[PDB]
């Protein structure tokens, strides 16, 4: 026959199918080279007890009770696989087998056992996966001197690998879950052909000496090892690191000077007391993050000699201390977000320049930043979020390079915010720093309690984002920059500033309107769904009537812009100045009637509700879930600490109007205390068919439920529409 | 008893199914006296030919802690006449020392409901392999617990577990941000996505890569359905030992939370708080418990949107996958559109077995 496919089982219904592979059906054979099961066992299965002694290629899935027959010696093979379970102790031992190459045994639950290895070698692909009950892999194996693909998949009990791979040329080399190993394996020789060491939540205590050798791969991943303590030096012979999730380390192996190339050093949720205070050595650093350890508390000594580091991120070092001090030149970045326990910055940084990235967020005990910073004229990017810093350092208006500035604060939200004993009394007037500048573009203030702006904002240019966000006793805003795109102002005066800055600036595109008291009303999470205060949507739902009443109507000119008229404002209900209501079906579908241009006909004017949610408001939900069965006791409160979230969020939503293509997206700050809460959006696009508005096909989060649509007209905006449509 | 929730009782009884489903379920039992209800209304959907559960799956251990877990919810089983269903015990499962700390939760109450110790099964999935390669029709899957065997079960023979499974529904979390290949994954903050975030993520990632429908419900579903406390008083009236282990449990958390959130031990929460979202100076418990009336059951739910018979009654899915992909859907607190005949559901199916 020479070949052999078994097809599937249900085309015969007669047993046909076991006849085939029956013991009294082989002899007939004489020869046969392949034989492949590919298809599952529906029910019933028939043991195979002939196995004759010519074959090269075999696959089988399911297979019969535990051993082969004992006089099966095919002295010839090529390519073995089995998908089957209960096969344990596959041969007798020392099995003489020559030109076997490839041996693959998958999802055998229950193997005790791997044969012996003597003499059979040429091995190229081993792969064993999902093992569970296998403590041993017979560490003759590692006397192959040509294996190429060693695959070692969920390995649930693995203990011990061989001691020693004698292989030359390993290209794969997977462990993956183990999760229960001993020891990695030491190597002799160098592998200069390898391309992928996969060691994935692994058990490991410590790796040999003789990683230097797996130096050919050139990076070093790590992650959830929850079991190793310890690090050799050869590991510094490596291009890339990122260590990740190891609850207890404690120490990073000293440097030997034997290594002088690395530079991705990543370190995220690893216990490191202090840094080998030996880093100089290394002098080919480019990118160095510490991301959220628990006890770093002093970083090292004489960091700065690194030779120009680039990239330097030090994000929620909660227990890291004032820095030691600069004694470098091609440093952009500078990221410290959530660093409660530092006091102040080093002086000696207004030396240093090239900067052009300074972040610092969070940073809630840090109050005399530097004052100088003098000749620090290449900065960029400047963010301060958290409190401490009251007055800006005098003779900032030095730099003139400065982009982007963030300017955040902290309050308690109540019925009433309340500032910081008025800022202490702050002299408001003589606020002139940012007044002095040039060149900004994105320019954030918040929670300033700051009752004048300056006069000069007319020389400043090119302020594409202005946000001014629960700022309160203000009066009235002054002058505003002819370039303002992006516009986020209080609701206490956002009635007089649209209609009277949308008709005299040519670039006015979006304005969102904040009102702390719709903040404050949904503090608690089950607000939104539970019931709502009806007297609070009247205290604003005629503003959103009277707002649109009064808009200049002047966008069916010539295009000066490509963009369309966007307002954001809270609220959960049709202002009812909208004739065409819908209540449900998550869609919006209005067949609007014809000939409308017997008067000018200025736009489509399109509502939507939806609500923007908090990045964090997973956590919460979370937590009080949990809270409602509290089964947790008095000792776990005692060391919890709360996982720090930034405080102000940028949520954004996507809507399309198809009849044409536009799409345009909305925008709007979120509280931390306050996670979601109901908005309405305005839109206008300036100008047979339907109307249609569908959201975006993601947007797993946010649904919109209310719409509304109306016709606008000549004729002073008349609007006096013949649609008669609910 | 009352006339309302007999009436959508036959309600339900007219919206029968014309085949029972046998469905494979894994629980976590004595931590919480959701699972136990859950049982419960399992147990009495299935005396109405609702479903039929064929298997269960203990989680959440070590192998003496699953050992008992499993002892226990067998013992359960044998006196709330369910002398059929197969325990088997889970498998091993990489632990932190925090985790481990925490996972080892065990409350006294549930010592004497471990029924002989020589019944229980401490073989795992491999029966259940067996019974789907063999069903002569469609499964379904729930999933309240760990996701371990559960990724097991579906990581092996793909074209088998995909043309003999009709869905999977999972109590759990939905990741915000789109995967890389426009899959979706499970989020790191919910209990049951963070119990093991490998095998959960390998149990969406295989689910859509798969094909087989995928349900998930959140955890405000049970803020959306919530219950009154003279549920556990009714079903522990009548001295059967089940549900006064429930309200003996339900009553020993609830004195726990309302004496720790005395003397502020913890952080964020008042006593204004637990007034708002339990009720609607520091008196003795005795008093607080009359005046609660928002208690949660969060596993229950799932099994009720499981079954598609009672799917389309009250629940009302989102879709939300892309149009190249497997069907998938969340359901959360607005898709439940009459929780007032889920409140009468779980009352009624709890009340009588
Ligand atoms: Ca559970």
């Amino acid at each position: 026959i020479e070949g052999l496919l078994l097809t599937e089982p249900e085309q015969f219904e007669e047993g046909e199918l076991e006849y085939m592979y029956s013991a009294e059906a082989l002899k007939k054979t004489r020869r046969l080279r392949i034989l492949v099961k590919e298809y599952y066992n529906r029910g019933f299965d028939e043991p195979v007890a002939y196995l004759p002694n010519s074959l090269l290629w075999l696959e089988w899935r399911n297979y019969s009770s535990n051993s082969f027959p004992s006089n099966f010696e095919p002295s010839k093979l090529v390519y073995l696989t089995m998908k089957g379970s209960s096969i344990i102790e596959l041969w007798n031992g020392a099995k003489r087998l020559a030109f076997l190459t490839t041996l693959d045994l998958s999802y055998c639950h229950k193997l005790i056992q791997t044969p012996d290895f003597r003499m059979i070698t040429n091995l190229e692909r081993l792969i064993l996966s999902s093992c569970d009950a296998l403590v041993e892999v017979h560490p003759s194996v590692g006397f192959l001197k040509n294996l190429i693909l060693l695959n070692m998949d969920h390995c649930i009990s693995l203990e011990r690998l061989p001691a020693i791979i004698q292989s030359e040329c390993l290209e794969v080399l997977d462990l993956n879950y183990c999760f229960n190993l001993k020891m990695f394996p030491e190597v002799e020789r160098n592998m200069t052909h390898l391309k992928k060491l996969d060691l994935t939540s692994t058990g490991i205590r410590e790796l040999p000496a003789s990683i230097e050798h797996l130096s050919s791969l050139e990076n070093l991943q790590m992650h959830s090892c929850n079991q190793l303590v310890s690090l050799p030096s050869s590991i510094w012979r490596f291009r890339n690191l990122k260590i990740s999730e190891c609850e207890k380390l404690g120490s990073l192996p000293e440097i030997h000077g034997n290594s002088n190339c690395t530079r991705e050093l990543i370190l995220k949720l690893v216990s490191i007391k202090e840094l080998p205070t030996s880093i100089g050595n290394l002098t080919s650093l480019n990118f160095l993050e510490i991301c959220n350890c628990k006890t770093i508390s002093s970083l090292s000594s004489s960091i700065w000699g690194l030779t120009s580091l680039t990239t330097l991120k030090l994000l929620d070092c909660r227990k890291l201390k004032n820095l030691p001090g600069i004694p470098l030149d091609l440093l952009r970045i500078i990221d410290m977000s959530w660093c409660s326990c530092i006091s102040s910055l080093p002086h000696n940084i207004w030396m240093l320049k090239f900067l052009r990235i300074l972040c610092i967020s969070y940073c809630s005990r840090l109050e005399y930043l530097p004052e100088n910073l003098g000749h620090l004229e290449h900065l960029e990017e400047l963010l301060a979020d958290g409190t401490g810093i009251l007055r800006l350092p005098s003779s900032v208006a030095r730099l003139n390079k400065l982009e982007v500035l963030s300017f955040r604060k902290k309050f308690a939200i109540g019925p009433k915010v309340q500032y910081s004993s008025s800022m202490l009394n702050l002299p408001d007037d003589v606020f002139g720093s940012l007044g002095s500048l040039g060149s900004v573009v994105k320019l954030n203030l918040s929670g300033n309690g700051f009752c004048n702006l300056p006069e000069t904002m007319n020389q400043l240019f090119c302020l594409e984002y202005l946000d001014i966000t629960f700022c309160q006793r203000l009066e009235a805003l002054p002058e505003l920059p002819p370039s303002i795109k992006e516009l986020y102002v209080d609701e206490h005066l956002a009635l007089r500033i649209m209609e009277d800055l949308v008709i005299k600036c040519k670039e006015l595109n979006l304005i969102a309107v904040t009102k702390i008291e719709y903040q404050n009303f949904y503090r608690w999470l089950d607000s939104i769904w539970s019931d709502v205060s009806e007297l609070l949507e009247n205290s604003q739902k005629q503003q959103l009537d009277d707002m649109l009443q009064l808009i200049p109507f002047s966008y069916l000119s010539t295009a000066k812009r490509e963009e369309v008229l966007k307002i954001v404002i809270h609220g959960t209900r049709i202002p009812e100045w909208f004739r065409w209501q819908d209540r449900s079906a998550t869609t919006m579908s209005v067949n609007l009637p014809e000939y409308w241009y017997t008067e000018n006909f200025l736009g489509f004017a399109i509502c939507c509700s939806c609500c923007f949610y908090h990045s964090a408001r997973s956590y919460d939900v979370e937590f009080e879930g949990s809270m409602h069965h509290y089964n947790y006791d008095s000792s776990y409160w005692k060391e919890y600490e709360e996982p720090s979230y930034d405080f102000y969020e940028r949520d954004s939503i996507e809507i399309t109007a198809k009849l044409l293509k536009k799409v345009c997206s909305f925008s709007m700050n979120v509280l931390r205390r306050a996670t979601a809460v109901p908005n309405m959006c305005f839109a206008f696009f300036p100008f047979y068919g339907i109307f249609e508005t569908c959201l975006s096909p993601g947007d797993i989060r946010h649904r919109g439920k209310q719409w509304g649509f109306n016709l606008v007209y000549k004729d002073e905006t008349g609007g006096s529409v013949t649609h008669e449509m609910l | 008893l009352t006339p309302t929730e007999t009436a959508v009782l036959r309600e339900l009884r007219l919206h029968r199914p014309p085949l029972p489903l046998d469905t494979l379920l894994f629980t976590d039992p004595n931590k919480d006296p959701d699972d136990v209800v859950t049982y419960t209304i399992a147990k009495q959907l299935q005396a109405e030919g609702f479903l039929r559960l064929t298997d269960v799956v203990v989680t959440l251990g070590d192998a003496d802690m699953r050992s008992q877990r499993a002892q226990l919810a067998k013992g359960v089983f044998d006196r709330l006449a369910l002398p059929e269903v197969r325990v088997a015990r889970g498998q091993d499962y990489p632990m932190t020392s925090t985790q481990a700390r925490e996972h080892s939760k065990f409350l006294a109450e549930g010592a004497a409901l471990r029924a002989a110790p020589d019944a229980v099964h401490t073989d795992g999935v491999r029966a259940m392999r067996e019974r789907l390669a063999t069903s002569p029709h469609k499964l379904g899957m729930v999933v309240i617990a760990g996701m371990t065997d559960a990724s097991a079960l579906l990581a092996e023979a793909g074209d088998l577990v995909r043309e003999k499974l009709a869905s999977i529904t999972i109590m759990g979390g939905i990741d915000p941000a789109r995967d890389a290949d426009g899959l979706v994954q499970p989020d790191t903050r919910a209990y049951n996505n963070a119990t093991d975030i490998h095998a959960a993520r390998a149990l969406y990632r295989r689910a859509q890569q798969l094909g087989i429908p995928l349900r998930i419900l959140s955890k405000e579903a049970a803020y959306r359905a919530a219950v009154p406390p003279a549920f556990y008083e009714g079903i522990a009236r009548n001295g059967h030992p089940v549900g006064e282990y429930l309200r003996d449990v339900q009553k020993n958390a609830l004195k726990g939370l309302w004496e720790g959130i005395q003397a502020n031990l913890i952080p964020g929460l008042d006593t204004a708080w637990f007034f708002r979202t339990f009720v609607a100076g520091a008196m003795s418990f005795d008093a607080i418990w009359p005046q609660v009336t928002k208690l949660n059951l969060y596993d229950p739910l799932t099994l009720l949107a499981a079954l598609p018979g009672a799917a389309r009654l009250l629940f009302q899915p989102t879709p939300m996958h892309r149009e190249g992909a497997s069907p998938v859907e969340h359901v959360g607190h607005a898709e439940v559109v009459r929780p007032e005949k889920a409140r009468l559901l779980l009352s009624a199916l709890a009340k009588a077995a």
